[PDB]
RNA sequence: UAUUAUAGUGUAUAGUUUUUUAAAAAUAUAGUUAAAUAAAGUAUGAAUUAAUAUCAAAAUUUUAAUAAAAAUUAAAAAAUUAAA
C-alpha cells in the first residue's frame, strides 16, 4: 500500500492533465 | 484452512481473555459537572470552559 | 521512493532535479530524458550562416 | 477594488468571456473531448423534487458556440477559392 | 557550576576558584557570557540593564537579582551572580 | 537505585566502567519464617521512603501493619538466626567493604519482541545407524521445549554473581561497581554478600569480617559535619598487573 | 541558490527552504538595479536550510559558480576599496 | 475455478471461463433487497445494476 | 433535567459529535465538507486561487 | 566528515589562552594557591526566611521584609542584608532534603512522637546576613533569636516587628541551616602535599593582596 | 547538464534586439513567445520570421545558414532545388526564448 | 511455554527516577573530579574548542621499560571544563608512524599535558589533511 | 466486569424454511387463523423498517464513512433497455389489473 | 572495559535510559527550535505516521502555520504533541526576536504574513509567560473517519493576545470565512488592520460566485468517488448570499 | 471509477487540486576487511479449505506400506501473537 498509494496519486494527477 | 470448526471450537475465543477485554468492556461515566452529558475522566469538551477548568 | 527525497529537509539540488515542470527556464537535463512525446524539447538551432563560417576561415587562416 | 477578471480583460482589450475560457478547464468552454463526472449531468424532475440540468446547476462551465467557432473551426469564406 | 542544584555552596564556589587558574586571560572587564549558565537570554536582560562586565554583575543587589530572576524572565541569574561575586576579587588582584 | 555511571582507574593503569548505586533509606521492613523451620528465616529490607498517596492501598496497609516507615520498594534475603536485626533498623552504605564481593540482582533493559537475529543469534542426536549394519532411526516429530525462537526479549530478573566492590562513599550512599550492566537507571537493583569464590568464603580471617550483622555508625561522628570527600572507601587494586601490558614474569623488560 | 534579474541580470542569493519548493527556478521580486518587480531567474544553487542526517552542515555543498560569485563579491581584491572604508570584521 | 453455484447469489469463487458472468456492482439476494441496495433505490431511482426493471406502482397506489 | 438532556442530546465519542456528522441548513454532511471550518480535514482548505487573485500570502500551497 | 568545517574559526584569527603557563611545575603551583585561596562570595547567613507566598508577591514586600527583620534582630537600620528570593519547586511528589523543596511545617527534633510531619509552610526563601565582621557566635544567637521571636509570633496568632512580619509581610518560616561544609580541605594539590608553612604563605600572600 | 550557469556573462536580451530576418525590434517584457540564441554572440528570430527567407518554408533539420544578414534553409544556400515539406510548411519547431537553445552555452 | 522471560514483580518494575533529584549526580561527579585533581592523575582544565584545537599536546605514557614519550596536536576535546567524563584526541606522528589516539584524564599512567597555553585553528586544518591523507594511502 | 456472550447456534447453522407444495399450507383447514407472530410471543408496538424513504437519511448516518458506494448517480449496464420484470412482479401485475 | 550490549540499540517503545558509555550518533543540532527529530525515544517527539520524514517535517509545517493563522487547531493522534512543542517553538523564537530566529521562521513556515504576526504579537503576549505557551485539550468525540483521538492545540494568554481577543471557540462561525465568534462582553474589540485586510481578501475568494460553481463541482466529484452522504449539485444551495453577505456585514461592523 | 496520458496535430508559469493510523517480529526498499516506510483498534469484508464426535501432551510396544489404528504406560489448562 506505501508505493500504491504514491502510485495512484500519480496516476489521478496524470487522469486530472488529461482530462 | 484446513477443516470446520464446530461450536465450541468457536466459543474458545470467547472463553478467552482477548475476546472479553475487546468487545465485552464496560466503560466507567459521570455526568459532567458543566455540560450535564455523560462524560468519561480525561476527556472534555472544546468549550471555553471545560478548556480551562477540565472535569 | 529515493532516500534524498525521502530526506527530512531536500536538498536544493534534489528540488532542482523534481523541479522538471514544462515551463520556461525548466531543467533541461531531466525533459531531455524524459520520452520525446512527452515533452517539447525540439532540436537546438545553431546557425551555419556566413558570418561563423568567416570566423572558422579566419580561426583555420 | 483589488482585481477582477473583467476589470483585467477591459484594461487588457480582451473578451471576458475567453478569459474565463483560458482560466478554467478547456472542456467546459470548448466542444472537447474530456472526462464529465455523472453528477452535473442532471437528472429529471422525480415526485419530490424538480429537474436539475447542466444549464442551472453550470451556467458558467456551459460551451460557447462563438467563442468554439472563433478560435477552433475555420470559416469557410476565408479560404473559399474559385 | 552550570549543573549547581537549588542553593549554590562552597564547593561550587572552590570549582569556580580552581578554575579561574584555567581562564587567565579574563578580566575584571571581561564580556558577562564568559560566566557560567549565562544563557543568551541571560546577557541579553543584563545588556538591556546596562550590566556589560563581571565587575558590574558582582556589584548588583539582590533586589536587582530577584527582579532579573522573577520578571525578566532569567534563570540561574543567581548562579551567574554567585559566579561574579565569587571570582571579582581574584580578577581584580590579577588585573592589579 | 542504580544512580549513574562514571569511569574510574585503579593504583596501576587499569581503567573500570564503574555503575554507582544509589543506597536511599534502608530499613529492615519485616521478620519472616515458615513455622519457624530451620534455614527458612527471612529479612525484608525497605528501600526508598515514600509518602501514603504513592503505593497502592494493599501495600500501604501492609507498611502500617509493619509499622515501618512506608518504602516504595521492600525486598527479601534469606539469612541465618545469628544474622537478624529488629525491625525498623537503620542500614548505612558501609554495611558492605569496598573489595568484597556482592551479588547484583536487577531488571535487564526491555528490548521488546526482537527476532531470532537479535536474540538467539548467529548468523543430541536421537536415534541413527553409525555403520551401515541395520536400519533403526527415530525423526523428530515435533518442537522440543528447547528451542531458540524469536520471543519477547527486554525485562527480565538477571543477577550478575560476585561482582568485586570498587568504592562506597557513605555519606551521599553510593556504591561503586566495576561493571556495566544492560539496566535502565533508576532500577531497584539488590545487593547481596556472596558467600565464597574459587572454593573459599568471602569473610574469613585472612581477608576480613563483616559488621555482623550490620553496620552500625559510632555516636559521636555526625555525617553532616563531614565533607564528600572524607567520607570515601576506595578498594585495594583488583587486578595484579597493568593490563595493558604483562606481568614481569612474561615481560621482556621491566622497569623498577 | 543565485537569482538573476531577466533583464538586469542582477544575481542576489538566497537559500531557499522546502515551504518554497514551487519558487526555486522562477521567481518574482523587485530589482534594486530597475525599480520595478521583475522576474527573476534561477542560474546557481547556494545551499539548502537545515542539513541531511547524520552529515556536517556544508556537504550538499554550494555550486562552484556561486562560490565564484561570492569570491568575486567578498575577496581580498572586492574587499581592499571597501575594507579600508570599515574593517569587515567590526565597525 | 467453480467452487460454488452458478447463480450469481452462490457464495464461493467461480472463474470467467467456466462461468462468465456481467458485471454486477450490487443486487439484491435470495432474502429480498437489504438497506444498501433500498439506498440506491430511493437515491439513484433504480438499483445500482441497472438491469433490474423499476417497480413503484405500490408506492405509486400509496402516495 | 439538564442530565436528561445531555444523555439524550449529548455529542457521543464517536458518532452525533462534530466529526461524525455536521448538520448543514437540512442536510447531514461529513465532516470533511462543514462549511463552518476549513480545518485540516475539510475539503475547502485544499482550494484556492480559483482564477480571480492570488487571495493570500502564503506560497505553499491553497 | 570532519566535525569542524576550515571556517569553524575565521581565517587568520587569534585564539586567547585557556591555561596559564605550559609549565606544569608553574602550573600546579598556580593550581594551587587558587585552591588554597579562601573563599570570596562566601557569606554565613544569619537566618533563613520562608514564605508561603510566591516570588512575585514577595519581591514588593522585599524592603520592608529587609527592614522588619532589622528592627526585630535589634541592629541599627541597615544592618542586615537580603539574599536573593529562592523560590522552591512546586514539586507534584515531595521529596524531602532537596534544597528546592518546601519546608515542612515542622521536624523530627520538634515532634518525635508524630507519624507524619505538618503541611508545607514555606515555598519561598530569602537569607538573612549580617556584617561580615560579627563573629559565628554573635551570628548564631542573633538567629535564635530571631527564630524564637517568630515561633513566639505564630503561637500567639494561633505591633512589634515578629507580628508585623507574621501578618503583613506573611513569612511563616525561619531556620538557620548548618554551615555549608562543602569545601576541600586542600591537603595535596596535583599529587605533591601541600606543607603547613607553605599553606600559611599562601594564605598570608592571600590576605595582602586583600588588603 | 541545466541551467547553464550565466555569471560570467549575464545573458540577458536587450530591449532593442532587432529580428534578424524583418530587422524589427523584439519586446520581451510583452510575452517570451521570440526566438532566442546566445550562441555566446546573440541572434534574435520572430517565431514566424524564422522560416527561410527566400522559400519561406521550416527546417528539416532545425539549421540555417545565415546569407546577406538573413537565414536561408541549407537546402536553399547549398542550391539544391527546395523540396516542398509534408509534415508542415511555415513554421521552424524551434522552442521560444532560448528553451531549445539553453542546452548549449557556456558554464 | 515451559519458562518465562519476563517479570511483573513490584521490585523489578518499579524506578526511581521520580526520586532521583534526593541525590545530587553533578555534585559527586565534580566532587570525583575534584579528589583526581589532587591526587594529580589530571589537572583542572576549562577550554573551549576553538580555544584547544590545535595545541601541542606532550603524552608520556608510564609503560615499561622506557616510557612513551610523544608529541602531537588535539584533534578533539569531548568536554569543555573539568570532568571525570571527559577525553581528548591527539593525532602523534613518529619517524613513519601516524597514530591518532584518544586519551581519557584521571589516568595515573598516561600522563598527557598541553604544552601550550593556546591552538592554531589553520595548524588543526593542516594536520587533519595529514592524517586524511595517511589513513586514504594505508 | 463482563458481560455474558453465547454464539449463537442459529447463526452458526440457519436452514431455509421447508417451502410449499403447490403453494399448499398443509394445515391451513386445521389451524386458527391468528397470526403465528401472536401466538408464538413476537410483538411490536412500533415496527421500523430502514428500507423506507424516510429512514434513508437514518440508514446514511448509521453506515461509517469509510464505506464507500460507487453508482450513486450513474450505472454500468444501461438502464434503456427493453427487459422483463421479477415473476412475483409480473403476478402482483396481473392480480392488480385482471 | 566495554559494556554487555555494544552499540546504539534500539530498545522498546517505553524503557528507562541507561548511562552507559556508547558513541551517540546525532542527525543534526536537535536542540535547535524549529528542527526536532521525530521517534519514540523519550528524547525525540513523537513521530505521527507520514509516508516519509519529508512528508512529516511537511505536515509539521502546515498544522504550525495554521495554529499562528488561528491559534486554535485540531488535530488527531500522535501529532497533537509535536504540534504544542512546535508551537512552543515558534513562541521560543519570537520572544528571542533575533533576525535569524526571524529568518528561520519564515524558513520554515509556509506563510511571511503570519511569521509577522507571530513576531509582532507573541512577544508581548508571552512576555510574562517561562515556559508552556501552548495548551493541548482532549476531546471526547474521536473521529468518525478513523476513529483517532483528538486534540484541541491552543495558545494561552489570549486575553493579552491583541489580534485574537475574546475569541470564543466553543463553536465555530457560521461560514469558515467569516470571523470567528467574539464573546458578548468582548464585542467591542477591534484586530489590527493588516490582519483584517488579510482576511477580508481570503474571504472575498470564497464569495465570489466562481466558488459556488467549484463548490457545487466538489458535490459532483465526491458524489462520484463514493462519499455517501453528498447532497446532489441539484439540491445543494450557495454557501454565501447577498441577504447573507449584508447580514454579515452588519455584523462585522457591529463586532469591529 | 484498475498497471495505466489512448497523444494525430500541437504548445510551454492556469496553485488544470480526494490517499487513514501513537511501538515491536518477519519481509521489501535503504576511522575493520575483500538510521527511513508498511500496527492494533473503529468500519467494511473476500478466497483456497472443510468426514469428524468438546478431541488427537508425551513415551513405550505392536499390528498388513506414514500408521494420532491398537495396547500399555503416562499425565495433556484457557485465550492471544509468532514460528513451517
Ligand atoms: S460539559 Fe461535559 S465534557 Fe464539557
Ligand atoms: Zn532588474
Ligand atoms: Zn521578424
Ligand atoms: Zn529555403
Amino acid at each position: 500500500a506505501a508505493a500504491a498509494a504514491a502510485a495512484a496519486a500519480a496516476a489521478a494527477a496524470a487522469a486530472a492533465a488529461a482530462a | 484452512p484446513k477443516r470446520k470448526k464446530n461450536p465450541m471450537q468457536l466459543r474458545r475465543k470467547v472463553y478467552g481473555l482477548h475476546f472479553k477485554e475487546k468487545y465485552l468492556k464496560m466503560e466507567e461515566w459521570y455526568y459532567c459537572p458543566l455540560c450535564a452529558e455523560p462524560k468519561k475522566p480525561g476527556e472534555w469538551c472544546r468549550r471555553e470552559d471545560c478548556r480551562q477548568i477540565k472535569p | 521512493k529515493e532516500y534524498r527525497l525521502t530526506v527530512p529537509y531536500r536538498s536544493e539540488v534534489t528540488m532542482l532535479r523534481l523541479a522538471n515542470h514544462k515551463a520556461i527556464n525548466s531543467n533541461i537535463r531531466e525533459l531531455f530524458k524524459k520520452p520525446l512525446v512527452m515533452n517539447n524539447i525540439k532540436a537546438i538551432p545553431r546557425d551555419l550562416g556566413e558570418i561563423p563560417r568567416d570566423y572558422v576561415l579566419r580561426l583555420l587562416f | 477594488g483589488r482585481f477582477n477578471m473583467d476589470e483585467a480583460a477591459a484594461a487588457l482589450q480582451l473578451n471576458p468571456a475567453y478569459a474565463a475560457a483560458l482560466y478554467r478547464p478547456l472542456n467546459y468552454t470548448f466542444h472537447i473531448r474530456g472526462q464529465l463526472y455523472p453528477a452535473q449531468k442532471g437528472r429529471p424532475s422525480r415526485p419530490g423534487s424538480l429537474a436539475a440540468s447542466q444549464g442551472r446547476m453550470f451556467p458558467l462551465y456551459q460551451r460557447n458556440d462563438r467563442l468554439d467557432k472563433e478560435l477552433f473551426r475555420l470559416n469557410s469564406r476565408g479560404l473559399t477559392t474559385e | 557550576g552550570i549543573a549547581t542544584g537549588g542553593r549554590v555552596t562552597n564547593e561550587d564556589r572552590r570549582w569556580w576558584l580552581v578554575h579561574l587558574e584555567c581562564a587567565p586571560d579574563v578580566t575584571p572587564g571581561t564580556f558577562i557570557a564568559w560566566l557560567d549558565c549565562c544563557g543568551t537570554h541571560t546577557c541579553k536582560k543584563l545588556i538591556e540593564r546596562n550590566i556589560w562586565t563581571i565587575e558590574q554583575v558582582a556589584a548588583l543587589d539582590s533586589d536587582q537579582v530577584d527582579e532579573l530572576k522573577y520578571r525578566e524572565g532569567c534563570l540561574k541569574m543567581d548562579v551567574v551572580w554567585e559566579h561574579a561575586r565569587t571570582i571579582i576579587t581574584p580578577l581584580r588582584q590579577r588585573e592589579v | 537505585v542504580k544512580a549513574f555511571t562514571c569511569k574510574d582507574y585503579d593504583e596501576l593503569g587499569n581503567q573500570f566502567d564503574c555503575t554507582a548505586f544509589w543506597f536511599p533509606d534502608n530499613q529492615v521492613v519485616k521478620h519472616s519464617t515458615r513455622n519457624g523451620e530451620v534455614g527458612t528465616d527471612k529479612v525484608y529490607v525497605g528501600a526508598m521512603n515514600v509518602p501514603v498517596e504513592f503505593h497502592k492501598p494493599h501495600v500501604a496497609a501492609f507498611y502500617k501493619a509493619a509499622g515501618v516507615p512506608v518504602k516504595h520498594v521492600c525486598a527479601g534475603f534469606p539469612i541465618t538466626p545469628d544474622a537478624y536485626a529488629p525491625v525498623g533498623t537503620k542500614l548505612d552504605v558501609r554495611h558492605f567493604k569496598p573489595g568484597q564481593e556482592v551479588t547484583i540482582t536487577f531488571q535487564n533493559t526491555d528490548y521488546g519482541f526482537r527476532g531470532v537475529m537479535f536474540r538467539h543469534g548467529f548468523d543430541g542426536d536421537s536415534r541413527w545407524q553409525r555403520r551401515p549394519g541395520a536400519m533403526g532411526t527415530e525423526g523428530q516429530k515435533r518442537i522440543y521445549p528447547g528451542h531458540r525462537m524469536a520471543g519477547q526479549t527486554g525485562a527480565a530478573a538477571e543477577t550478575y554473581q560476585g561482582v568485586p566492590v570498587w568504592r562506597i562513599d557513605y555519606k551521599n550512599s553510593l556504591i561503586y561497581l566495576p561493571t556495566l550492566l544492560d539496566a535502565d537507571v533508576g532500577t531497584y537493583v539488590r545487593f547481596s554478600d556472596t558467600i565464597n569464590t574459587k572454593g573459599l568464603t568471602l569473610w574469613n580471617e585472612h581477608r576480613g569480617l563483616p559488621a555482623f550483622p550490620t553496620f552500625i555508625p559510632p555516636e559521636d561522628e555526625d555525617l553532616s559535619k563531614l565533607a564528600t570527600d572524607e567520607c570515601q572507601l576506595k578498594s585495594p587494586p583488583l587486578y595484579m598487573y597493568f593490563r595493558d601490558e604483562f606481568p614481569a614474569t612474561q615481560l621482556v623488560s621491566q622497569a623498577d | 541558490a543565485l537569482f538573476s534579474c531577466f533583464r538586469c541580470g542582477y544575481m542576489y542569493e538566497f537559500a531557499v527552504s522546502n515551504s518554497y519548493c514551487r519558487k526555486l527556478t522562477l521567481r518574482n521580486d523587485h530589482c534594486p538595479r530597475c525599480d520595478q518587480l521583475t522576474l527573476f531567474r534561477f542560474m546557481s544553487v547556494s545551499g539548502m536550510v537545515g542539513n541531511m542526517p547524520f552529515k556536517p552542515i556544508g556537504v550538499p555543498g554550494p555550486s562552484y559558480a556561486t562560490l565564484w560569485w561570492r569570491k568575486t563579491r567578498e575577496g581580498k581584491e572586492a574587499s581592499a576599496p571597501l575594507d579600508a572604508v570599515c574593517k569587515s570584521d567590526r565597525w | 475455478y467453480q467452487r460454488g453455484g452458478w447463480s450469481p447469489g452462490s457464495k464461493h469463487q467461480k472463474h470467467m471461463t467456466l462461468n462468465p458472468t456481467l458485471y454486477l456492482y450490487r443486487f439484491p439476494g435470495p432474502h429480498g433487497p437489504g438497506p444498501y441496495t433500498m439506498k440506491y433505490w430511493w437515491t439513484l431511482g433504480c438499483f445500482p445494476t441497472g438491469m433490474e426493471v423499476p417497480f413503484r406502482l405500490h408506492e405509486f397506489l400509496s402516495t | 433535567s439538564q442530565q436528561s438532556r445531555g444523555l439524550l442530546s449529548g455529542s457521543g465519542k464517536g458518532f452525533s459529535n462534530e466529526f461524525d456528522w455536521v448538520e448543514f441548513k437540512n442536510k447531514l454532511y461529513p465532516s470533511k465538507m462543514d462549511p463552518r471550518n476549513n480545518e485540516m480535514g475539510s475539503v475547502f482548505r485544499r482550494v484556492g486561487d480559483l482564477g480571480s487573485f492570488i487571495s493570500t500570502s502564503r506560497s505553499m500551497e491553497r | 566528515y570532519w566535525p569542524y568545517n576550515e571556517d569553524f574559526v575565521p581565517e587568520g584569527a587569534e585564539t586567547s589562552r585557556f591555561q596559564s603557563s605550559g609549565s606544569p611545575g608553574t602550573r600546579r603551583r598556580v593550581l594551587q594557591e587558587y585552591a588554597l585561596s579562601p573563599l570570596f562570595g562566601a557569606r554565613v547567613p544569619c537566618c533563613v526566611v520562608g514564605t508561603l507566598r510566591t516570588a512575585k508577591e514577595i519581591i514588593v514586600l522585599k524592603r520592608d521584609i529587609q527592614s522588619l527583620l532589622c528592627e526585630l534582630m535589634e541592629l541599627p537600620q541597615g544592618s542586615v542584608t537580603l539574599g536573593p528570593l529562592q523560590q522552591l519547586r512546586e514539586m507534584m511528589l515531595y521529596r524531602h532534603g532537596t534544597p528546592l523543596s518546601p519546608r515542612l511545617g515542622d521536624e523530627r527534633q520538634l515532634n518525635m512522637d508524630a507519624y507524619a510531619r505538618r503541611p508545607i509552610a514555606a515555598r519561598t526563601m530569602m537569607d538573612v546576613f549580617l556584617a561580615e565582621d560579627m563573629s559565628l557566635d554573635e551570628i548564631v544567637n542573633f538567629g535564635r533569636l530571631s527564630l524564637g521571636k517568630l515561633q513566639i509570633a505564630l503561637n500567639n496568632l494561633r505591633v512589634e516587628p515578629a507580628q508585623l512580619l507574621v501578618d503583613r509581610m506573611g513569612i511563616s518560616y525561619c531556620e538557620i541551616p548548618s554551615l555549608d561544609e562543602s569545601d576541600y580541605v586542600f591537603a595535596e594539590v596535583g599529587g605533591v602535599a601541600v606543607t603547613d608553612e607553605e599553606a600559611e604563605r599562601v594564605a598570608q600572600r592571600w590576605a595582602e593582596r586583600c588588603e | 547538464p541545466a541551467y547553464n550557469e550565466d555569471v560570467d556573462r549575464p545573458m540577458v536580451v536587450p530591449p532593442d534586439a532587432i529580428c534578424f530576418n524583418c530587422d524589427k525590434p523584439i519586446d520581451a517584457g510583452d510575452v517570451n513567445s521570440y526566438v532566442w540564441i546566445p550562441a555566446g554572440q546573440g541572434y534574435f528570430f520572430h517565431f514566424g520570421c524564422f522560416k527561410c527567407n527566400r522559400c519561406k518554408y521550416r527546417l528539416g533539420h532545425n539549421k540555417f545558414y545565415s546569407k546577406d544578414g538573413k537565414a536561408w534553409c541549407i537546402p536553399c544556400a547549398l542550391g539544391r532545388d527546395v523540396r516542398v515539406p509534408t509534415r508542415r510548411w511555415h513554421t521552424s519547431y524551434v522552442n521560444t526564448h532560448r528553451t531549445g537553445s539553453r542546452l548549449t552555452g557556456h558554464f | 511455554g515451559y519458562t518465562r522471560e519476563r517479570t511483573n514483580r513490584h521490585f523489578f518494575v518499579a524506578r526511581a527516577n521520580a526520586f532521583f533529584s534526593r541525590l545530587p549526580i553533578a555534585r559527586v561527579q565534580r566532587s570525583l573530579a575534584m579528589e583526581a585533581v589532587r591526587e594529580g592523575r589530571m589537572r583542572p582544565w576549562k577550554y573551549t574548542k576553538e580555544q584547544i584545537l590545535g595545541a601541542p599536546v606532550t603524552c608520556n605514557f608510564e609503560y615499561n621499560p622506557r616510557p612513551v614519550r610523544l608529541i602531537g596536536t588535539v584533534m578533539d576535546a569531548h568536554t569543555e571544563e573539568t570532568s571525570i567524563k571527559g577525553g581528548l584526541k591527539v593525532y602523534a606522528r613518529n619517524e613513519e608512524t601516524n597514530m591518532m589516539l584518544w586519551i581519557p584524564p584521571g589516568n595515573p599512567k598516561l600522563r598527557h599535558e598541553v604544552t601550550s597555553t593556546k591552538g592554531s585553528f589553520q595548524h588543526y586544518l593542516d594536520e587533519r589533511d595529514k592524517w586524511d591523507e595517511a589513513w586514504i594511502t594505508g | 466486569m463482563y458481560a455474558r456472550f453465547t454464539t449463537r447456534s442459529k447463526f452458526y447453522f440457519r436452514p431455509a424454511r421447508p417451502a410449499l407444495a403447490y403453494n399448499v399450507d398443509p394445515n391451513v383447514m386445521r389451524r386458527p387463523k391468528v397470526k403465528r407472530g401472536l401466538l408464538k410471543g413476537t410483538y411490536s408496538d412500533e415496527t421500523v423498517d430502514l428500507r423506507d424513504r424516510e429512514r434513508l437519511e437514518l440508514l446514511e448516518s448509521m453506515r461509517h464513512p469509510r464505506e464507500r458506494d460507487f453508482y450513486q448517480d450513474h450505472t454500468y449496464h444501461n438502464q434503456w433497455l427493453r427487459r422483463d420484470l421479477e415473476k412475483h412482479q409480473k403476478q402482483q401485475l396481473a392480480a392488480r389489473y385482471k | 572495559r566495554a559494556p554487555p550490549v555494544i552499540g546504539c540499540t534500539r530498545k522498546a517503545r517505553w524503557a528507562g535510559i541507561d548511562d552507559n558509555p556508547t558513541i551517540t550518533y546525532k542527525p543534526w543540532d536537535t536542540t535547535e527550535p524549529l528542527m526536532a527529530d521525530y521517534g519514540w525515544t523519550r528524547g525525540k517527539l513523537p513521530k505521527f505516521r507520514a509516508r516519509s520524514p519529508f512528508h512529516r517535517q511537511q505536515i509539521a509545517r502546515r498544522m504550525v502555520t495554521e495554529m499562528i493563522r488561528k491559534d486554535y487547531c485540531i488535530v488527531g493522534g500522535a501529532r497533537a504533541p509535536a504540534l504544542r512543542i512546535l508551537a512552543d517553538h515558534v513562541v521560543e523564537l519570537a520572544k528571542a526576536g533575533d533576525t535569524d530566529s526571524r529568518q528561520q521562521l519564515a524558513y520554515f513556515l509556509h506563510d511571511p504574513l503570519m511569521v509577522d504576526k507571530a513576531f509582532d504579537e507573541y512577544p508581548r503576549r508571552f512576555k510574562d509567560m517561562n515556559a508552556k505557551y501552548a495548551m493541548m485539550t482532549r476531546l471526547k468525540s474521536r473521529r468518525r473517519t478513523d476513529a483517532v483521538a483528538m486534540y484541541f492545540v491552543e495558545y494561552k494568554n489570549r486575553d493579552m493576545s491583541d489580534n485574537h481577543k475574546g475569541e470564543d471557540y466553543s463553536a465555530g462561525p457560521e461560514r469558515f470565512f467569516l470571523p470567528p465568534r467574539i464573546v458578548e462582553t468582548e464585542k467591542g474589540i477591534q484586530r489590527p488592520p493588516h490582519m483584517q485586510m488579510a482576511f477580508d481578501r481570503w474571504a472575498s475568494k470564497f464569495k465570489t460566485e466562481e466558488f459556488h460553481h467549484w463548490w457545487r463541482l466538489r458535490h459532483a466529484k465526491l458524489r462520484y468517488w463514493g462519499v455517501r452522504n453528498v447532497p446532489h449539485p441539484s439540491d445543494v444551495d450557495p454557501l454565501w448570499t447577498e441577504k447573507e453577505e449584508e447580514e454579515w456585514h452588519n455584523e462585522m461592523l457591529a463586532n469591529t
